[PDB]
RNA sequence: CCCGGCGAGGGGAGUGAAAAAGAACCUGAAACCGUGUACGUACAAGCAGUGGGAGCACGCUUAGGCGUGUGACUGCGUACC
RNA sequence: GUAACGGGGCUAAACCAUGCACCGAAGCUGCGGCAGCGACGCUUAUGCGUUGUUGGGUAGGGGAGCGUUCUGUAAGCCUG
């Protein structure tokens, strides 16, 4: 026979500590996405799953695009029609500025149950170096 | 003599080689292949 | 002192080991005989040494050996797509054995 | 098969028979008498029948005594139903199916 | 004279039901369903499997554009210089081997690397 | 009113998921050779606490 | 002979080359219905497979990422006439 | 029901111009195999060794074949 490419079931857990405390947003959602999926490979395979433990400190913080702070919406849609439809705006992020970014970060997924369970990897935080319990012990 | 593991020993008299192209042919009725039926979308000929 | 050879479409990773290849019509016979072999395939593992795609080499860069060379495989598979029908067929796939010494 | 008590027919389809002998299979025999003598339902028709027999062949020709015996496994197939008809209103008219089925249960446990 | 077709008729299925493979239900149950139950299997096959490149290529390529980015690099510049290098023809597939030893591996980047005359 | 298409049997199965079942083997006996459910004896033999009407 | 309602049906015993011939009785296929075991399966979406493929069970194959069963996760993908 | 970029997302991951690099098909090359047409050596009814070319296909035409029942070769051959 030949051979395959190695990606059993891995292991390569971590800590890598994203700060991302300031102005790396949009494209930085890319490399969180990337280093979810295993973009260097120390030996993972897109099919795999394992996220590579990464940890956004702040999130809370974003220039944003060049006016998408006031301007862009998200949109949502409950289920119980009513047609309620919800929508909000970004400076309207002011009740939980950690879901951003994690909504952004996704859909760049492999979408379905691998790239599903692989969201998790990163773990939200909105106030620099708090609760870091998520992984207090070990980091990057 | 050794009976078997000839491989055979003699052909039958009455043998009738190859003609075939005497016969041949014989022809597979129209009926086989998966989808058949053939002739026109109307089938014309079992009017005659 | 590990594996780098090349032929039909390149494939070496063993060392003492075997690996099946195309036919090497030219001669396969039960015994290996005569079997050429390259550093010259890009193979950039070797030993220790790095040995960068294609060193040096001319003349002896290395060889093989030959295991049975024989056996013809199955893989035969069908298809008449939608196309209204026809086809069905089988298709199998003579290989050569082949082991592989002195890298 | 020790001692091996089937029944054959009983008059009353297998999915309606199937549903007494679940939770009464494996073990007990002793426990199984008393699961089937107190749970209401034809269902147990022939049931408390053929553990009778199935007792009693293991006992008439074999060893075995009260504490022994579990019933090792026990399973109904489908039989040769009968076939007759309902009037219906208007000319229509139906088939009835009488459906049946066969007991059949092992004690080869000890 | 005679036909009965019959014994040759079961037979004629019993090979579809016999490559049933375990589908589902029906699938693998019947005889008229057992068919179809190629398209996707058997019609598609003789021609899917040599549709298999990508998963593969996209994945070797991957590896390489991978592992390469030790030093940064980019993939379209690697098999570059490794191109107009020496007679480094095969560098193909060697990707998830490169996995397998990167001291080994990790070297042939700097051969490319030298993309300079 | 009428089945679009056969249901499965990983349907009907699916279906009969409510089979149920009693015989929760919970006190039979006080005082007899361990009959009587949950509440009273074998009637015309039975009895709670003391034979009632009729016993053996 | 035995359980059973002097039932049904059945278990033994016997005849038989056979009862894997018991009268529904030669051979007894398929559809459909179970009992047992193995693997999978209760944050997962669509013609239900095919391509990659982890794990688990068997034989371990009596040495090698091997044959059978099953297939988490994954690229594809709207039956036939 | 976001819903007039596929999505995320992008102030350049948009637009103009230049350049090079890679990816990318069942296209092309490479390796083995098959069948029809011609070639060229062997070698002859010839079949072969290499070889240039061709092989999506409905209606429809042409050409090869597989299997069944029944008849002769069968009082043969296989068979408790
Ligand atoms: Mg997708
Ligand atoms: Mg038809
Ligand atoms: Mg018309
Ligand atoms: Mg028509
Ligand atoms: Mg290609
Ligand atoms: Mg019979
Ligand atoms: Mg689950
Ligand atoms: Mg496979
Ligand atoms: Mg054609
Ligand atoms: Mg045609």
């Amino acid at each position: 026979m030949k051979t395959f490419t190695a990606k059993p079931e891995t292991v390569k857990r971590d800590w890598y500590v994203v700060d991302a405390t300031g102005k790396t947003l949009g494209r930085l959602a890319t490399e969180l996405a990337r280093r979810l999926r295993g973009k260097h490979k120390a030996e993972y395979t897109p099919h795999v799953d394992t996220g590579d433990y990464i940890i956004v400190l702040n999130a809370d913080k974003v220039a944003v695009t060049g006016n998408k702070r006031t301007d862009k919406v998200y949109y949502h849609h409950t289920g119980h029609i009513g047609g309620i439809k919800q929508a909000t705006f970004e400076e309207m992020i002011a009740r939980r500025p950690e879901r951003v970014i994690e909504i952004a970060v996704k859909g760049m997924l492999p979408k379905g149950p691998l790239g599903r369970a692989m969201f998790r990897k990163l773990k939200v935080y909105a106030g620099n170096e708090h609760n870091h319990a998520a992984q207090q012990p070990q980091v990057l | 003599m050794r009976l078997n593991t000839l491989s055979p020993a003699e052909g039958s008299k009455k043998a009738g080689k190859r003609l075939g192209r005497g016969i041949g042919s014989g022809l597979g009725k129209t009926g086989g292949r998966g989808h058949k039926g053939q002739k026109s979308r109307s089938g014309g000929g079992v009017r005659r | 002192m590990y594996a780098v050879f090349q032929s039909g479409g390149k494939q070496h990773r063993v060392s003492e080991g075997q690996t099946v290849r195309l036919e090497k019509l030219d001669i396969a016979t039960g015994e290996t005989v005569e079997f050429a072999e390259v550093l010259m395939i890009a193979n950039g593992e070797e030993v220790k040494i790095g040995v960068p795609f294609v060193d040096g080499g001319v003349i002896k860069a290395e060889v093989v050996a030959h295991g049975r060379g024989e056996k013809v495989k199955i893989v035969k598979f069908r298809r008449r797509k939608h196309y209204r029908k026809q086809q069905g067929h089988r298709q199998w796939f003579t290989d050569v054995k082949i082991t592989g010494i002195s890298a | 098969m020790e001692t091996i008590a089937k029944h054959r027919h009983a008059r009353s389809s297998a999915q309606k028979v199937r549903l007494v002998a679940d939770l009464i299979r494996g073990k007990k025999v002793s426990q199984a008498l008393d699961i089937l003598t107190y749970t209401n339902k034809k269902a147990a028709v022939l049931v408390k029948k053929v553990l009778e027999s199935a007792i009693a062949n293991a006992e008439h020709n074999d060893g075995a005594d009260i504490d022994d015996l579990k019933v090792t496994k026990i399973f109904v197939d489908e039989g040769p139903s009968m076939k007759r008809i309902m009037p219906r209103a208007k000319g229509r008219a139906d088939r009835i199916l009488k459906r049946t089925s066969h007991i059949t249960v092992v004690v080869s446990d000890r | 004279a005679r036909v009965k077709r019959g014994v040759i008729a079961r037979a004629r299925h019993k090979k579809i039901l016999k490559q049933a493979k375990g589908y589902y239900g029906a699938r693998s149950r019947v005889y008229r369903v057992a068919f179809q139950a190629v398209i996707k299997a058997g019609q598609y096959a003789y021609r899917d499997r040599r549709q298999r490149k990508r998963q593969f290529r996209q994945l070797w390529i991957a590896r390489i554009n991978a592992a390469a980015r030790q030093n940064g690099i980019s993939y379209s510049k690697f098999i570059n210089g490794l191109k107009k290098a020496s007679v480094e023809i095969d560098r193909k597939i060697l990707a998830d081997i490169a996995v397998f030893d990167k001291v080994a591996f990790t070297a042939l980047v700097e051969k490319a690397k030298a993309a300079l005359a | 009113a009428v089945q679009q298409n056969k249901p499965t049997r990983s349907k009907r199965g699916m279906r009969r998921s409510h089979d149920a079942l009693t015989a929760v083997t919970s006190l039979s006996v006080d005082k007899t050779s361990g009959e009587k459910h949950l509440r009273h004896h074998i009637t015309a033999d039975g009895y709670y606490r003391g034979r009632k009407v009729i016993a053996k």
